[PDB]
């Protein structure tokens, strides 16, 4: 008399197949790429030109002496 | 791999000769384990293919879940894999108390 089949309690689990967790698509990408890229170029011309100012300063001490 | 899909092709190849239909509780178990060995080939048929190819991690990510299934084989018949379980006279013996809130827990 002690056999298995239970009265209730069932799901089931799915046979489904989906995980569309997107994801900033469709022209939202290529937008964070370009602006941060020119931001790095914007970081230039305030350092290389600044080091160029120090570069003439470095060559200044050479020319002032040597007579 | 197959432990209940083999011997399914043998008792059903013998019971036709002997003019026997198997009893109805027994037929619900041959479909249950006969539709559980396909969840052993179709795991091994992808991972071992994905090892020749050379991927490491889907070999270990699925056999660690496969261990939750050999506990069934040991609980019902006799051993780890190779079970003389299906007979020509239907099922050998009844599966014990349990294995119905386990498979539903597993699946």
């Amino acid at each position: 008399k002690q056999d298995m089949p239970p009265v209730g309690g069932y799901g089931p689990i799915d046979y489904k197949r989906n995980l569309p967790r997107r994801g900033l698509s469709g022209y939202s990408m290529f937008a964070v790429g370009i602006g941060a890229l020119l931001f790095g170029y914007w970081s230039m011309m305030k350092w290389n030109r600044e080091r160029r100012r120090l570069q003439i300063e470095d060559f200044e001490a050479r020319i002032a002496l040597m007579p | 791999v197959s432990m209940m899909c083999n011997e399914q092709a043998y008792s059903l190849a013998v019971e036709k000769l002997l003019n026997i239909q198997p009893p109805p509780r027994a037929q619900w178990i041959r479909v249950l384990f006969g539709e559980i060995t396909r969840l052993l080939n179709h795991i091994m048929a992808v991972t071992t293919h994905a090892l020749d190819i050379g991927a490491m991690t889907p070999f270990f990510w699925m056999f660690e879940e496969r261990e939750k299934m050999f506990e069934f084989y040991e609980r019902v018949s006799g051993a780890r894999m190779h079970a003389a379980y299906v007979r020509p006279g239907g099922v050998h013996q009844d599966l014990p108390l349990g294995l119905m809130d386990d498979i539903y827990e597993f699946s």
